[PDB]
């Protein structure tokens, strides 16, 4: 996952 | 009370999602979530927006509400709750577009959205002092710092750079036009  | 609705609607529906993810796991609730990551999801619209309402680790979490709290908060108060929703929808569809762009479609978070706020802020408070909207030096200093620790990755979970970027960009434009009125 990426975090925004 | 310094909480417009809309303000409010988005702190808790991010607080919900959260315990959803804590409660059915991350996986589940990206399954439901997340941009469409197969061509059978393509219809299911509510996936270009939901990705913001998604957040990973408890400082992901607290960081991007306590920008939004303040930000997204100054903005409805002295703009409305339009312009707030607007910045939102755009700034989370945008973003989006870019982050699964770069790289695919398994991302989440708020902070595409806090970044449009961000730049909206600062860009609107510099060409306009006349909402007054405005990015407090000693906020611009935080948000620089923000700004830089996504760049060069100093959280230890990895970021999504695309959602930055084309967050900033959207909140940017959006001062930009507003602020070339009278």
């Amino acid at each position: 996952v990426r975090m925004a | 009370e310094r909480a417009g609705p809309v303000t409010w609607v988005m702190m808790i529906a991010c607080v919900v999602v959260f315990i959803a993810m804590q409660i059915l796991g991350d996986q589940e609730v990206m399954l439901w979530l997340a941009w469409p990551f197969d061509p059978t999801l393509k219809f299911e619209f509510w996936r270009y927006f939901t990705h913001a309402l998604m957040h990973f680790s408890l400082m992901h979490i607290l960081f991007n509400l306590l920008w939004w709290w303040y930000l997204g908060g100054a903005v409805e108060k002295r703009l409305g709750s339009g312009k707030l929703i607007v910045i939102t929808l755009i700034s989370a569809l945008l973003s989006g577009y870019v982050q699964q762009k770069f790289s695919g479609p398994w991302f989440g978070g708020l902070s595409g959205v806090v970044y449009a706020l961000m730049g909206y802020v600062w860009l609107r408070g510099e060409r306009d002092p006349q909402s007054g909207i405005y990015l407090q030096r000693g906020l611009i200093i935080f948000a620089l710092i923000w700004i830089v620790a996504g760049w060069f990755d100093l959280f230890g979970m990895s970021m999504a750079n695309g959602a930055h970027i084309a967050g900033l960009a959207v909140g940017l434009a959006m001062a930009f036009v507003d602020s070339l009125n009278a």
